[PDB]
Parts: C-alpha cells; structure tokens; sequence
C-alpha cells in the first residue's frame, strides 16, 4: 500500500531510475522494483549494487544522463557512502533523493543499529543533509514535499523511513 | 545443499578453526548449528568479516580460521581480495555461501557473483574449489590463502533464533580461546 | 610510458567521446594537456568515476564513454567491475593508469595490481588489454565493456595546473554536450 | 620530526600495528611506515589497504589479536568507514587509535574538502566518536592523551590533523 502510493507518485514526477541496498523495512519497494510487471508498466530502470557508495554513484551518473533518480538504503549504509553525499552531489549540486530505512529509531532495535538508529538526524544536521520524515497517513505530500525541497535546491534530500513498508 | 549442511560440513573438516562469520542469516544459522566459543558473530558492518579475518590472520598466521560470507556481503566488498592475496595468509580460509540473493532482508536480487574461483586465483589466492550442491568432501591444499566456493539453496527451515551473546561477551568469549591457544 | 603520453594517446583514440577522470593528479593532468567540455573532472569522492560511468553509460549506452581511472581509483572501489559485468554497457571503456602507487598524496605504495585484465575478462568485460611502454597503437572491438592497462612510470614533468571549473560549470558543460550531441 | 615524534611515541607505548590510505597531509607518516629501517627499529607491521573500511577491518582484527593498531586516513574517508564504527567499533567495544588528517579545516582548500572541512568535528560529535586536536608544540602529549582515553573506554578516539606532518 505505502510503498505502491510512494512508488506511484515518485513514477508520476518522472523518477523512473533507482538503485538502492535492500533492508527489511524496505521490503515491498524492491517487491516492486524487481517486479517484471512494474517494470515494463512503469518504466522503471533499477539497477541492482553492491554497496551504497556504488548505488549512489550510478544514481549521479544516471542524473548526469538527465534522469531523475532515488536511492533506497538502510540507515547504517549511510556511513559507507556518506563521503559521496559531502564530496560529490553536494559539491557539484547533483540532487538524488533518499529513502533510508531508519533502523533502530525506537532504540528497541537489533544491537548493530543503536547508534545510528538515535543519532541518524543529528548527523543529518551535522553534515548539512535535509531530510523529511515520512508521513504514513500523507505519504504523497511528504515526498511531494521532497521533491519541491530538492527542485528548489538542486541538492540531495532524504526521507526517513522507520517503519515497514 | 541448504546453509545447514554447509556449515555443519566446515565444522567438521575445521573443528578447532575460528569463525568470522557475517551479519545476517548466516551468523544466526552457524549460532544455532553450534554455539561455539571460537565463534566470533559480527551483527553489523556488512562486508566487514573479510577484514577482521585478514587482521586475525595477519597477527596469528599459524592457526586456522574462516571466514563465512554470503554473495552479498562478498560482492559488497569484494575489493579485499586483493589485500588478501597481497598479505597472502598460509591458514586462511574463505567460505562464500551463495544464494543468489539478499536472503536476511527478503531475498532481494544480488549481482550476479560470475566465475569467483578464477578471480580468486588470480587476485593471489593459493587454490579456490567449487563446491556442487550434492557430494559432501573437502580436499584442498594445506597452504592458503583459500576460498571456498558453495552455492546453496534457499532456506527452507524457519531462521531462528538470534544470537543471545552481547558483542563484549562475544569479544571476550573469542579473545579468551585465541590468547590460550597462541 | 609516463601519464602524459598515456592520456594524449586516449584523447587520440578516442577524440569525440565523454570522459570521466578519477581525483587527483589524472584529473589535473588530463584537464592541463586537453581541456573539453565532454571532460568530467571529479575533483573528490574517490572510487566514484566507475559508477558515474556505468551510470552514464546505462542512460545513454550509444554514445562511447571512458573512464580515466588510476590503479587506487580502481583498487579502492574495485567491487564496482561486477556490476558492469553485469551491465555489460556496449560502449563503456575501462582505463586504468597504473602507476604503483597514490601518486597525487606523495607516492605511496597502492596494494599491487595483478592480472587486472584476466579478472576484467571473468566479471563480464568483453576484452581486456595490457599495454607495455612504447606500444603506438592498437585496433579495439567496438563492442564493450573493456577495460585498457597502462602501466605508468612515475611523472617527471611540473604537476599542472588545478582545474578552474567550478563542478556546477562542469556539470553545466557536460549536460549541455550530451544534450547536443543527441 | 613531529610525525617522527608521534610514531616513536605510539611505538614505545606498543602501538605497533598500522592500515589506512595515504593523504598530502600524512605525507611524512606514511613515509616513515613504509620505511624498512624504521619497520626493523620499531617492529611496525603496515598493511596497505584499498579503502577506509577494509583499512579499519583489518585493524580491528589486528586489535582482536592481542595487538595495539592506528588507522591514518584522510577525513573525507571518514564517509566510507563511518559505519563500520557505528556498527561494529563503538558496538563490541573495539578500540582503534584514528589519525584523521583535517583538510579544508580553514576553508581555503580544495572544493573536495569544504563540507568535511567545515563540519568534521560536528560529525564527529553527533555519533559520540572522541576527537584531539593535535599540539604541535606537545605532539606527543597529544598521543598520550588519547592512548589515556582509549584505555578508560576501550573505543576508538581520533586526533585531527590540520597541519603538515
Ligand atoms: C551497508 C549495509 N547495507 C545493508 C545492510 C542490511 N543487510 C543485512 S544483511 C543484508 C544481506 C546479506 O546478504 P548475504 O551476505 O548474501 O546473506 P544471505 O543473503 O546469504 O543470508 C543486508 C542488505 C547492512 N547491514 N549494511
Ligand atoms: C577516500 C579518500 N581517501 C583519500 C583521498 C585523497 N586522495 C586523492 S588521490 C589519492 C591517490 C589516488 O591514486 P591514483 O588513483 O592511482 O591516482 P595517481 O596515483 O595516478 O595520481 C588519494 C589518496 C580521497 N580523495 N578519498
Ligand atoms: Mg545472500
Ligand atoms: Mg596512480
């Protein structure tokens, strides 16, 4: 349900690319990247990566191709291509919006998750990444909230995700 | 071969090796397989088990421990191969259980990990076998560093329990066994 | 063969495709020797110009496309090459300046770099070539992805000058000539 | 002669083990790494290392081998390691010495290190990892003060490294 109303309203904006690191909370967005219904019916281009840093490198490529394209990823991979975000899209303002799953956001999560899962916005705020937390009763105007942010900035934005989708 | 014969098959060959085994379902299932003391389950940083058994390796070169990787973490960083075959560790062993997909978030389509045994032999592995999902033998040469190659289907049994141990009971139950044994 | 010859020789081959330069001391070298507009000069973010490339690649997979990669660019991120085995972009040129070492930090040594094109040729790469000092030219397949090994000796020439372009008139320059040339 | 000072004192406090990926700034460190003499002088073993975040594996592992290690790393690499520090340093408890080399600090460097350079402590801060920065009138007492901290709370600390050494 959220993730098809997500996936709809980014596909109606024209965000058709997408590479992304799968987690658990992200489950049905992959469900309908991997889906060969969706991909012919929506024209989706995912590509599949091995690491964040790759995924968000090919994100920039592709936007450099003059697509729009979002990143999926868990909240620990944002440690892996952090570097990226401060020494690339920020610099040469190349704008992929951010779907993270933002694990242990309660702090009752797996022991992996502890730290970032209480520090994932203070280290938004730190590093100067605008984000916008998910509203799961409005999930379309959050990231129609989203895209007008990056649109007026021609910057990354995330939208943090704490909850199954 | 699911993932339970394959670590029960490694434990066999290597009963008195350590384990570094990777964040996921495989750190679960070799916990619930055996609860050993020389196992040292890493619950996070993914693509970091292959580094931590490159370091134990480094400062113990002598005694044996493996590495359990699954395709994901492998393909995440796999650019450790070469620091592998560049520090070239006689007693080290590298076990890529692959699956052909993230199976700990839902089964999420990997890279597909495409001839591994000839890019480890030539990035400075001493051997690299591949394993076929029916015949239960290991034969491999006593001078590593090695890797292990097993394609495994998916899991049919439930995942289980998780590890119970916190990381400093783990650190410790770990360090304690590898300072008495060196 | 030194870095000047080497990127003169892929302007040479390749004198109407796109370019993306790894940081460093290449970037600055190839932007002092020729300065284009279909030149990507990525000034940071190491290990980058690889995904960028397949990125690139996958949205406009007519036009040719090379990646001006040294051996630390490549051996940082070097997972990356599963991926265009993968994607097998039919257009997409591979070039890695060997040099030995992270010359543009002060000349340390890189971990070594060994067998790079036969472990180009298992991920997926459609040719691989090496390339010995004094080589004048050579035909390639116009099929990809390849992947060209120059081994590089240290540079003897003045380290340039850095690149004026802002990365938003880069950026600029860039999209305007894919947007041109299509 | 300061790097000379700061390597002589980590090696006669038994830090012995060393990874990390080469910056300008470290220059003279790494110059006395891979110094053969200086390896027999002070058994040093240095393991090169492709990346920030295999650099800082293979240092945990040394550590969990009864070894003392330190990890030079310019702090852009810091965005391709973070999480292996929030996931597995400050989780199990394992403690490496960081030698982060802080460039753009005064903000008149390359575009590359802007970000980085305005917002490393802030970083630094929002995920709890303890920084010093370097005297380079008392360079060995700097060392002294983070082998003190390392000791009470068994988790990596870093010094930054703003000047040339
Ligand atoms: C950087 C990072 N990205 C994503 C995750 C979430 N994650 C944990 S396990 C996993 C898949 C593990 O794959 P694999 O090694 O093949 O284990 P298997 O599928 O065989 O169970 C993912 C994506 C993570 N822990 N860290
Ligand atoms: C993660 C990260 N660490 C360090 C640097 C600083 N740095 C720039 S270039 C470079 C060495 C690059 O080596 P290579 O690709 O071989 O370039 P070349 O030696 O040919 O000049 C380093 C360490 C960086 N940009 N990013
Ligand atoms: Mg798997
Ligand atoms: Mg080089």
């Amino acid at each position: 349900s959220t993730a098809e109303r997500m996936l709809s309203t980014l596909t109606e904006n024209n965000y058709t690319h997408f590479t992304g690191v799968p987690c658990s909370l992200l489950k049905g967005f992959f469900r309908l990247l991997e889906s060969k219904e969706a991909i012919e019916k929506q024209n989706i281009t995912f590509i599949p990566s091995i690491r964040e840093d790759s995924a968000l490198g090919v994100a920039s490529g592709m936007y450099l191709g003059g697509r729009k394209c979002v990143m999926l990823m868990q909240n620990s991979g944002l440690g892996y291509c952090l570097n990226v975000l401060t020494s690339f899209n920020f610099i040469y303002d190349i704008p992929i919006l951010l779907l993270i799953s933002w694990r242990g956001a309660y702090g009752n999560d797996a022991v992996e998750h502890d730290i970032i899962g209480e520090k994932l916005t203070d280290l938004l705020d730190s590093v100067d990444i605008p984000y916008k937390e998910l509203d799961y009763e409005n999930s379309e105007g959050t990231i129609l909230d989203a895209l007008f942010l990056i649109e007026k900035t021609n910057r990354p934005v995330a939208i943090l995700i704490k909850d199954e989708i | 071969m699911n993932k339970h014969d394959a670590i029960q098959l490694i434990l066999g060959q290597f009963p008195s090796a350590y384990l570094v085994s990777t964040c996921g379902h495989i750190s679960r299932d070799l916990y619930n397989i055996n609860d050993r003391a020389r196992n040292f389950y890493m619950v996070g940083s993914m693509g970091m088990a292959a580094p931590v058994g490159l370091g134990l390796s480094t400062v113990y070169p002598d005694v044996p421990l493996v590495v359990l990787d699954g395709d994901g973490s492998f393909l995440m960083n796999m650019g450790i191969i070469t620091m592998i075959g560049h520090q070239k560790p006689k007693n080290f062993i590298h076990v890529v259980l692959d699956n052909g997909m993230h199976e700990s978030t839902g089964g999420q389509r990997t890279v597909p990990l495409v001839n591994v045994t000839d890019i480890a032999l030539q990035v400075g592995y001493e051997y690299a076998i591949e394993i076929n999902s029916g015949q239960k033998s290991f034969d491999l040469p006593n001078e590593g560093p090695g890797l292990i190659h097993i394609k495994v289907e998916p899991r049919s049994e439930k995942i289980g329990k998780r590890v119970h141990w916190t990381p400093q009971e783990i650190v410790q139950r770990f360090t304690n066994e590898l300072t008495l044994e060196n």
